[PDB]
């Protein structure tokens, strides 16, 4: 289950490799806006932190979960700033969600005296005021609960289709960055003239077995003039010796 | 038992694999934090101070009885920054990095307890190993470089009560963690029973490895230990030769400042 | 609980412009959706503006291009400032404060026919 | 938007009702409005068929599928109004064009 609005599981990821482009590629959302980075370059990127913010809405405020709109959902609920970096992804949970007679976990606030502040959360039931005297604790003239609560139906219009979304921002906190996307890689051929990239060393040479044996810990090895020798294949364990292209 | 702070010789112990690059039979020069050799390293025994960090620690200890058992490590750890706290309960040796309130006298017991903080904060990640006359040596070197805090390690067998041993052994990375805090002091975390630690400081220093076949530090000289070290450093070998060497210069420094103009 | 009353003009030229304004005892504006709506006069209710409590406006496509909303929290009044007039926005323009799903426009004014001409 | 019967007529010691059909589903809250000619429009039955106090124990309301109801257990001569139901559909609020009932 999704959390309603007026209430978000961030899920707080790190130390980790996201593949995001099975996100994009996979296509089984309705919706995947990404703001500011292509939602297939993604892959090339490395954050200190990646937060998805977890919530449900109703199928017609799918277009409030922008940095440019404005509505019940984008000023009262989930506040997205102008400047917003990331993506939105989003998928019709009818199947899930709806319930006969209405499934009401669903909260949406009807009520706050001002536009919330992007990516300010609040989550308290006070009763509002509307005028005259304060009232505070009850409902009654001037006093309302701030949520409605609605319910969704199995029989909708999409835009009552419940519709679960995702919300995937980015950061770099000045720190090393932990959440990256995927490295890729190619075949490993040996005996010929390769240009060649083992973790971050590269060069040009003919990679050979090696009869080196490196502690468990090293990782490259050089000759006496700093040139590297031989590398071991982050795959498979093995030392492999470089030597110059005639 | 009230004890002042003991002191000790720390010979050649601190030396630590610089890099993950491999060298077979040669001599290398190398500059890092190391401790230097022959420095004046602090001894400990209920003391658990809050010690400065410096640049990096030289942290040594010998038991038979699982008393030691972790560090914390920050600034001002009393849950306004974050903070690093590593340790070793028994059942999992445990890495965190959290906002930590810290108690002010932490502590672990024989498990029968566990205190070290009276309370979490905003956490940001854990990394957690699997469950499960003095006779361990262990040493550790920490570093925090651009973010991370670099652990190194080593485990000698050792059968001595007095005095850490002398001998020559090198670190190896242990662990590289992506924190990204700054660390200014740390505490050493000791067990109570319930049903002998020393701390030297990393320096600045140039070294001439000495690696064997099979890329293992087997020996090392501090270029600035004496004048003989400094031979050998210039020289790049740890045979040196009958002769005279020309190995640094003597360079007078002012002592004073003078500037004048008429009255 | 609530008094709302209407104020405006009488008659105005098309192209012209024209602040309306309501005000209540009882009633934060600063506090509450409010709407103006309009009788088509003798064709029937459209709504024609909002403004969010605390926040942005919104307004009818189908009716206009842009006539504006604005509130003083100070005063608790709320005003329209028309523009862009037609003889076709000849009409009753109402004070309406809304409470959306939670109880629908709960209190009205008693209409202030704006004409153009 | 919303549907409207155009009419009710001489309705008198009997029920009458309005209905207001829409893609909007009675899944849109829908609301009713009396508006007395010369008056501001009155609202009757709020949240789909609550009523508020202050009018008539005759008014209630009901839904079908996509259609809003309103209700009047007895009709009255005084009761001739232009009844009007409203949508908040995507913060555009529409009317429908109204039923005459007398
Ligand atoms: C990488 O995966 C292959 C295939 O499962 C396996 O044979 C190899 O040992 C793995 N290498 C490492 C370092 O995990």
């Amino acid at each position: 289950r999704f959390a309603s609005v007026y209430a978000w599981n961030r899920k707080r990821i790190s130390n980790c490799v996201a593949d995001y482009s099975v996100l994009y590629n996979s296509a089984s959302f309705s919706t995947f806006k990404c703001y500011g980075v292509s939602p297939t370059k993604l892959n090339d990127l490395c954050f200190t932190n990646v937060y998805a913010d977890s919530f449900v809405i109703r199928g017609d405020e799918v277009r409030q979960i922008a940095p440019g709109q404005t509505g019940k959902i984008a000023d009262y609920n989930y506040k997205l700033p102008d400047d917003f970096t990331g993506c939105v992804i989003a998928w019709n949970s009818n199947n899930l969600d709806s319930k006969v007679g209405g499934n009401y976990n669903y909260l949406y606030r009807l009520f706050r005296k001002s536009n919330l502040k992007p990516f300010e959360r609040d989550i308290s039931t006070e009763i509002y005021q509307a005028g005259s005297t304060p009232c505070n604790g009850v409902e009654g003239f001037n006093c309302y609960f701030p949520l409605q609560s609605y319910g969704f139906q199995p029989t909708n219009g999409v835009g009552y289709q419940p519709y679960r979304v995702v919300v995937l921002s980015f950061e770099l906190l000045h720190a090393p960055a932990t959440v990256c996307g995927p490295k890729k890689s190619t075949n490993l051929v040996k005996n010929k003239c390769v240009n060649f990239n083992f973790n971050g060393l590269t060069g040009t040479g003919v990679l050979t077995e090696s009869n080196k044996k490196f502690l468990p810990f090293q990782q490259f090895g050089r000759d006496i003039a700093d040139t590297t020798d031989a590398v071991r294949d982050p795959q498979t364990l093995e030392i492999l010796d470089i030597t110059p292209c005639s | 038992t009230q004890l002042p702070p003991a002191y000790t010789n720390s010979f050649t112990r601190g030396v630590y694999y610089p890099d993950k690059v491999f060298r077979s039979s040669v001599l290398h020069s190398t500059q890092d934090l190391f401790l230097p050799f022959f420095s004046n390293v602090t001894w400990f025994h209920f003391d658990n101070p809050v010690l400065p960090f410096n640049d990096g620690v030289y942290f040594a200890s010998t038991e038979k009885s699982n008393i030691i058992r972790g560090w914390i490590f920050g600034t001002t750890l009393d849950s306004k920054t974050q903070s690093l706290l590593i340790v070793n309960n028994a059942t999992n040796v445990v890495i965190k990095v959290c906002e930590f309130q810290f108690c002010n006298d932490p502590f672990l017991g024989v498990e029968s307890e566990f205190r070290v903080y009276s309370s979490a904060n905003n956490c940001t990640f854990e990394y957690v190993s699997q469950p499960f006359n003095f006779k361990n040596l262990r040493e550790f070197v920490f570093k925090n470089i651009d973010g991370y805090f670099k652990i190194y390690s080593k485990h000698t067998p050792i059968n001595l009560v007095r005095d850490l041993p002398q001998g020559f052994s090198a670190l190896e990375p242990l662990v590289d963690l992506p924190i990204g805090i700054n660390i200014t002091r740390f505490q050493t975390l000791l067990a109570l029973h319930r049903s002998a630690y020393y701390v030297g400081y990393l320096q600045p220093r140039t070294f001439l490895l000495k690696y064997n076949e099979n890329g293992t530090i087997t020996d090392a000289v501090d270029c600035a230990l004496d004048p003989l070290s400094e031979t050998k450093c210039t020289l790049k070998s740890f045979t040196v030769e009958k002769g005279i060497y020309q190995t640094s210069n003597f360079r007078v420094q002012p002592t004073e400042s003078i500037v004048r103009f008429p009255n | 609980e609530v008094q709302l009353v209407e104020s405006g003009g009488g008659l105005v030229q098309p192209g012209g412009s024209l602040r309306l304004s309501c005000a209540a005892s009882g009633l934060l504006v600063s506090r509450n959706y409010m709407n103006w709506v309009r009788q088509a006069p003798g064709k029937g209710l459209e709504w024609v503006s909002i403004i969010y409590s605390g926040g942005s406006t919104f307004y009818a496509d189908s009716v206009e291009g842009r006539f504006t909303i604005s509130r003083d929290e100070s005063k608790n009044t709320l005003y329209l400032q028309m523009n862009s007039l037609r003889t076709d926005d000849t009409a009753v323009y109402y004070c309406a404060r809304d409470l959306s799903d939670y109880g629908g426009i709960d209190c009205w004014g008693q209409g202030t026919l704006v004409t153009v001409s | 938007e919303l549907t409207q019967p155009l009419s009710v007529s001489m309705a008198l010691g009997q029920t009458a009702r309005i209905s207001c059909g829409g893609d909007n589903v009675g899944s849109q809250n829908v609301h009713w409005y009396q508006q007395r000619p010369g008056q501001a429009p009155v609202l009757v039955i709020y949240r789909d068929s609550n009523r508020p106090s202050g009018i008539p124990e005759r008014f209630s309301g009901s839904k079908s599928g996509n259609t809003a109801t309103l209700t009047i257990s007895r009709a009255q001569a005084g009761d001739e109004a232009d009844y009007y139901c409203q949508v908040w559909d995507s913060s555009t609020v529409a009317f429908g064009g109204g039923t005459k009932l007398t």
